[PDB]
């Protein structure tokens, strides 16, 4: 699975 | 999809920096490099993609202003020192490569068909034109080139994947705000697409999606994700309605040859059953028999459905967009 660093979801608004 | 960006133009070289920017800054490392062209010096000095200058012998580093046929003989006559800029950066890796322009301004609409024909011309990867549509408010000049560099495009290149930048407004923005949203939205979009191959969605999905050739678009949209895989079966059948219907890069594209459907989140989210009925629905949708679908395992609170459909037809807003841009020039003639 690709792991997000920072706190932004990739999928975000 | 490993891949090689190359803008043209003003809007071209926006984009495809906020496409490597995307690209940089989430390590998918699917842009492999990223370079821009103009005819206009400051333009230029403003990206953080390498840089080149052409047409300074014509129009002394101040672009065409919006003379598509200036765009186009600039092109040619300094294609040698485009291509050249790509010998070391078109490397073996790579598997597509795009070719970023604004179809109504000057720069892009002339030169973005003379660089994608004599590219496709001599690599064996796909060339691929990522297009800007003008909005329908933007002046008949913008319409009519715009009008004839799609019409190039679609022949010369491998495929066009179309922006309709009236697809991307939000009340109340400013101009560069504007500019800027559109940039940011398609850079998503496009980045995931290409991401979902470097890990599983195989690259050469994409590839045999756009295979057929003319006009694709590209949909998104997403949703909150349970845990619980059951919960979101729902939330992939509606994100991929919205993907396909609302959430186009391209309104009305619907009626395609081909498309490819990627749900995107972890993977203990996405349930069995939601994929298999939203990639039915996609195919009872398109009437496409091509339709192919993959998952993209990714960290997300979120789900999300990213459809590619190839060989778009029949779309109201091309249908419309190339009607204006006719009667522009049947006006313009007399
Ligand atoms: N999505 C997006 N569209 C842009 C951006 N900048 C300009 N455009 C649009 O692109 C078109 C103009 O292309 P542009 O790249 O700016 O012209 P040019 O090719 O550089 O040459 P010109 O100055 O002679 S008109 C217009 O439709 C404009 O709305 C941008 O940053 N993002």
């Amino acid at each position: 699975m690709w792991h997000s660093d920072d706190l932004d979801d990739l999928l975000g608004s | 999809m490993k891949t090689v960006l190359i803008g043209v133009g003003q809007a071209g070289g926006k984009l495809a920096s906020a496409l490597q920017s995307f690209d940089r800054q989430t390590g998918f490392g699917a842009v492999l490099d990223a370079v821009a062209v103009n005819t206009a010096k400051a333009d230029l000095q403003s990206l953080p993609v390498e840089t080149v200058l052409i047409g300074q012998d014509r129009v002394n580093g101040h672009g065409v202003g919006g003379d598509n046929e200036l765009g186009a003989a600039v092109m040619e006559s300094d294609q040698t020192e485009v291509m050249s800029a790509l010998d070391g950066r078109v490397t073996a890796e790579a598997e597509s490569i795009f070719v970023v322009a604004g179809l109504g301004g000057g720069s892009g609409s002339g030169g973005a068909p003379v660089l994608a024909k004599a590219l496709a011309g001599v690599y064996d990867v796909p060339v691929y034109v990522l297009g800007i549509l003008p909005g329908a408010d933007e002046g008949a000049l913008y319409q009519v080139n715009a009008g004839r560099s799609l019409k190039t495009v679609a022949r010369e290149a491998d495929a066009v994947l179309l922006v309709d930048n009236d697809a991307f407004r939000s009340a109340g923005e400013s101009m560069s705000e504007g500019y800027d949203a559109i940039n940011e939205a398609i850079a998503r979009r496009v980045g995931l697409l290409l991401a979902a191959g470097e890990a599983v969605v195989d690259t050469s999905e994409v590839i045999n999606t756009l295979r057929s050739g003319g006009i694709a678009a590209l949909g998104y949209a997403s949703a909150e994700a349970s845990p619980n895989a059951e919960d979101n079966i729902n939330a992939v059948m509606s994100t991929t309605r919205r993907a396909v219907l609302t959430g186009t890069s391209l309104p009305d594209a619907s009626d395609a040859d081909a498309a490819l459907v990627v749900i995107a989140g972890e993977p203990d989210t996405i349930p069995r059953k939601g994929v298999e009925r939203a990639r039915r629905w996609v195919e009872d949708e398109t009437g496409s028999m091509q339709v192919r679908g993959g998952d993209f395992p990714l960290e997300s609170g979120r789900l999300a459905s990213l459809v590619l459909l190839g060989g778009v037809e029949r779309s109201e807003r091309v249908e419309s967009f190339m009607e204006r841009a006719r009667e522009a020039i049947d006006k313009a003639e007399t």
